């Protein structure tokens, strides 16, 4: 099946070391491809301390959530 | 012109609100002034 | 050479502008996503030459 | 592949300029950048104020590298060069450093070979006790 | 409350003496029908009033000859503190209220920040009046009063 | 010298070792990321320390650290 979370999702960063940490963003894509660290490319309302509005994620550092 | 009242509305919303707030204080002090208390309870 | 007065025809003048805080700058002109936008926007808001590239312009 | 060698290249003209070698070349080491001019041109000294390249081959005598990839990095926009740079040290061995693998560095080579990588990325290095005593440091893992 | 009041208090006597003496002083120099004389004559009229009002509202004063406050919570002098400090947690309150009620306004909103430095007047002119009743923030606080994610 | 590390979390952007004054970085075949390359800091001996290449990190967290070390000439950035 499709590998990650749907596109429209949002989730929850698990990273802890992440700016937004234990705040939520919306997936744009997932990259298909294996070997690839980390995928779940995703984009938030708040920019952080580099200003930039997106970070990729490994799949077992977001959570989906509603 | 929405473009002039945009310019309002910025920090000179600031100035325009603190300029009402110091004059009412202004005029209350002229009308009550040197109060330590609350007298009327 | 010969000197003489030099002058151009009308160059623009509205509200717009006002309305658009940090227009002078095309970095600032998008507005603020932190607070430091705000500080920015009175330090380079007498910088011309930071401004624009064109010494005509800047000399005006 | 083999890097280039020299040395027996002009050097630019430049009156002379208080920014230039010390004892350190003469005791420690110096540095030497070279590259071909397609015109004779002026340019910009890292330690001095002005100077004017030369058609062809050119060498400069720097301290330090750092100065050394500043002009070259210079050389390489602005005007476009090719420019090389060794470490001469004082008994008269002298080493390649940039470009050092054929290419540059910002382009992928494959002949390179990663140093100091550490594939469990992250934050997740470990708290400084875990390591207390053990020479190591936590990055190093 | 190891003071006496001020009503019967010499020192504060003196003081209201002592100031009024001052400006007359500066009275002498400007004749009679004169502007400052009608306006040191006004500071001397508001000292009068001034030292008579505290006096009227029975406030201790201390060896000093001023008076001094009690925020123990003693009835006597709810004026003194109390009475005065409701009714600023009252003006707090609404203030940080309408506050806190434009920021959720704004929030959904295309780019947040463009009126948080461009004022949305409308917007909070209708908000302001809503900290008159900002205490029914009591009934938010029983529902969704903060947030649940931190 | 300094202690210069990167991570899997790297996107081969290669904007450090566009930003590196002294040549410490440079790129390498790999295929964790869609630009298939990584950094490397085979060079760290002339590293100054000045962080340049964390400055032009995009990832969210850094994926190329500098740990400053014991001090050298060269980290020194003595040109005497
Ligand atoms: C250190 C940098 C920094 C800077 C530059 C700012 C800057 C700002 N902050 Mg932030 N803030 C900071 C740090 C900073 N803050 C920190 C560390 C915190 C804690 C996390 C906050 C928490 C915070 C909050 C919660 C809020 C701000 C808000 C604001 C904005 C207020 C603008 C304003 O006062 O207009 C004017 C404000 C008025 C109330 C003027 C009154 C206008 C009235 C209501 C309408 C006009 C009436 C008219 C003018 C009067 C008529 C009289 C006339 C006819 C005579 C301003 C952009 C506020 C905001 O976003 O603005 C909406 C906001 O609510 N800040
Ligand atoms: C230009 C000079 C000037 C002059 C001659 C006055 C004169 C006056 N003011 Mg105005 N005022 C001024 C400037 C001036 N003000 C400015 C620049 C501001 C800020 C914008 C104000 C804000 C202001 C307020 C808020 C009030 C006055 C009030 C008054 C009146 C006192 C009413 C009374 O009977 O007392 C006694 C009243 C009791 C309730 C006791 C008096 C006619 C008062 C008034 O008449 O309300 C409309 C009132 O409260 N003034
Ligand atoms: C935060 C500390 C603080 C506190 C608690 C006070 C408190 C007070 N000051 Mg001081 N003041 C301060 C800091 C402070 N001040 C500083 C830093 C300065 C230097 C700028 C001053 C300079 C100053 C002067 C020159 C005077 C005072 C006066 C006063 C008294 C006037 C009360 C009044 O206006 O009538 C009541 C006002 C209201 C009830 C307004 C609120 C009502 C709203 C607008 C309406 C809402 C209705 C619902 C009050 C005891 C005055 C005084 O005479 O002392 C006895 C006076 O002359 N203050
Ligand atoms: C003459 C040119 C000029 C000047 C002097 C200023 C000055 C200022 N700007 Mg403005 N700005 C300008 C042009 C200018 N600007 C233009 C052309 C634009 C559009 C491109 C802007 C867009 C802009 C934004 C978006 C903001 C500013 C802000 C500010 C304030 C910085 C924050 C601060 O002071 O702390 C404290 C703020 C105050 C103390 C507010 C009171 C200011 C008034 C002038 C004092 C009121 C007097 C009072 C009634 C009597 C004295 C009381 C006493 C107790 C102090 C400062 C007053 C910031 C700001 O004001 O935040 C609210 C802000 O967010 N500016
Ligand atoms: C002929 C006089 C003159 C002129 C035309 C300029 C013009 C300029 N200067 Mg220079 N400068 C001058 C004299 C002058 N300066 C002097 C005498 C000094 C020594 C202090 C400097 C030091 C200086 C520095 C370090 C810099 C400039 C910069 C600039 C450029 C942008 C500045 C700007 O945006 O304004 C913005 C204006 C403000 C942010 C106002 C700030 C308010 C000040 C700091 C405090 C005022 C307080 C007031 C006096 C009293 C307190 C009142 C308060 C309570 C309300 C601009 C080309 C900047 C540049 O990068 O050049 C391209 C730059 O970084 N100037
Ligand atoms: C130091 C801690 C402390 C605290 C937290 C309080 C708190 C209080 N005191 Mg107390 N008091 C204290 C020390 C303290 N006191 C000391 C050391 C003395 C020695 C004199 C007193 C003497 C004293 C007297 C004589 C009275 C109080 C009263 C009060 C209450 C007035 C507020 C109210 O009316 O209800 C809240 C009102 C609204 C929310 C509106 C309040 C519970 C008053 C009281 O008993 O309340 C009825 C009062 O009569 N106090
Ligand atoms: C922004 C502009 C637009 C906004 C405006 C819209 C709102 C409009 C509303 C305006 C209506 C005005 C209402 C008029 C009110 C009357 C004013 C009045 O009564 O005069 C003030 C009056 C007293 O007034 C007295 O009245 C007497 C009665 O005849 C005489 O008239 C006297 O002349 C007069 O002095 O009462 C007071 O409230 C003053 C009390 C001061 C309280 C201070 C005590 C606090 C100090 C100690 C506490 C320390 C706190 C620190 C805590 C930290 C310690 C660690
Ligand atoms: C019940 C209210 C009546 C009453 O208490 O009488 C108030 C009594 C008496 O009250 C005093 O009576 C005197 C008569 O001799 C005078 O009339 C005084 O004016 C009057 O204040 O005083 C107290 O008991 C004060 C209690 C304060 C206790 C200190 C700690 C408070 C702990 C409360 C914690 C909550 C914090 C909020
Ligand atoms: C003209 C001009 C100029 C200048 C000007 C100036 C110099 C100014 C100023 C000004 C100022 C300098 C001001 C002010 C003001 C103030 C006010 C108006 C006040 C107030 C306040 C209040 C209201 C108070 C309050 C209170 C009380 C009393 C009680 C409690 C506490 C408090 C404090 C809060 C110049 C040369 C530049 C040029 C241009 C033009
Ligand atoms: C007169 C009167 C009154 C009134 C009252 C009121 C109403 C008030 C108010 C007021 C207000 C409303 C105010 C205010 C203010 C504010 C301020 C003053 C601020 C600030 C700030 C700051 C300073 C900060 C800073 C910082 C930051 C920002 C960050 C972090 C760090 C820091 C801390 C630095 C009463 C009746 C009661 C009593 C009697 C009379
Ligand atoms: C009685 C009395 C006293 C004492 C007192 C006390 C000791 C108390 C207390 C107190 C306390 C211990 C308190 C607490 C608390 C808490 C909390 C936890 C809070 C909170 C909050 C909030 C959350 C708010 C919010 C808001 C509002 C509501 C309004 C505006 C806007 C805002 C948002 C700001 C004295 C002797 C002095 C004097 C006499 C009387
Ligand atoms: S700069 Fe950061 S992200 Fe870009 S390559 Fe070097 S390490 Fe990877
Ligand atoms: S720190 Fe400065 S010197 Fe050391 S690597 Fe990063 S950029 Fe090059």
């Amino acid at each position: 099946p499709p590998i990650g979370p749907k596109r429209g999702a949002k989730v929850k960063i698990l990273r802890q070391e992440s700016y937004w940490y234990k705040g939520t963003g919306s997936v744009v894509t997932v990259d298909q491809d294996p070997n690839t660290r980390y995928p779940v490319v995703v984009r938030f309302n708040k920019v952080n301390y580099a200003n930039v509005s997106t970070n990729n994620y490994a799949l077992d550092e977001v959570e989906e959530v509603k | 012109r929405d473009l002039k009242t945009y310019l309002s509305v910025a920090p000179v919303a600031s100035t325009l609100w603190f300029a009402a707030l110091a004059g009412l204080l202004i005029e209350i002090n002229r009308l009550f002034p040197d109060a330590l208390t609350f007298p009327f309870f | 050479e010969v000197k003489i007065i030099l002058d151009r025809d009308p160059i623009k003048t509205s509200f717009e502008q006002w309305a658009k805080p940090g227009h002078f700058s095309r970095t600032i002109a998008k507005g603020p996503d932190t607070t430091t936008w705000i500080w920015n926007l009175h330090a380079d808001a007498h910088d011309f030459d930071s401004h624009t590239s064109d010494l005509e312009e800047i000399s005006r | 592949t083999p890097p280039e060698l020299d040395p027996n290249t002009p050097s630019p003209i430049f009156g002379g300029s208080t920014g230039g070698l010390l004892r350190k070349a003469q005791v420690e080491e110096f540095y030497v950048i070279t590259w071909e001019s397609p015109k004779e041109q002026i340019f910009e000294m890292p330690t001095g104020g002005a100077a004017i390249m030369r058609e062809g081959p050119n060498l400069l005598k720097l301290a330090r590298k750092e100065q050394c990839l500043a002009l070259g990095t210079r050389l390489r926009s602005k005007y476009k060069i090719k420019y090389q740079f060794y470490r001469v040290f004082p008994s008269g061995e002298v080493q390649y450093l940039h470009p050092k693998d054929g290419v540059y560095p910002e382009k992928v080579n494959p002949g390179r070979q990663g140093v100091g990588v550490n594939f469990r990325s992250i934050g997740k290095n470990v708290s400084p006790i875990e390591v207390k005593f053990t020479g190591k440091q936590p990055y190093d893992l | 409350s190891g003071l006496t009041p001020c009503k019967e208090s010499k020192q504060f006597a003196k003081r209201e003496k002592q100031s009024i003496k001052k400006l007359e002083s500066s009275l002498k120099i400007y004749a009679a029908d004169s502007a400052p004389a009608l306006a040191i004559n006004a500071t001397i009229e508001k000292t009068k009033r001034r030292f008579d009002n505290y006096a009227k509202q029975g406030l201790l004063c201390g060896a000093d000859g001023l008076p001094h406050l009690i925020v123990s919570g003693d009835q006597r002098h709810w004026g003194e503190f109390i009475t005065p400090g409701i009714l600023f947690l009252y003006i707090a309150g609404w203030i940080g209220w309408v506050g806190r009620s434009y920021l959720i306004a704004i929030r959904d909103e295309k780019k947040p920040t463009q009126k948080e430095i461009i004022i949305d007047v409308p917007l909070a002119s209708r908000l302001v009046f809503r900290g008159f009743s900002w205490p029914i923030a009591a009934y938010r606080e029983l529902l969704n009063g903060e947030l649940v994610a931190k | 010298s300094h202690s210069v590390k990167i991570y899997d979390t790297c996107i081969g952007c290669t904007q450090c070792v566009r930003a590196c004054p002294t040549d410490v970085l440079e790129m390498i075949p790999w295929g964790g990321c869609k630009a298939k390359q990584i950094a490397s800091a085979p060079r760290t001996e002339d590293c100054v320390g000045c962080k340049r290449c964390e400055s032009a990190c995009p990832t969210d967290f850094l994926s190329v650290r500098v740990y400053l070390w014991h001090e050298t000439t060269r980290s020194m950035g003595l040109a005497y």
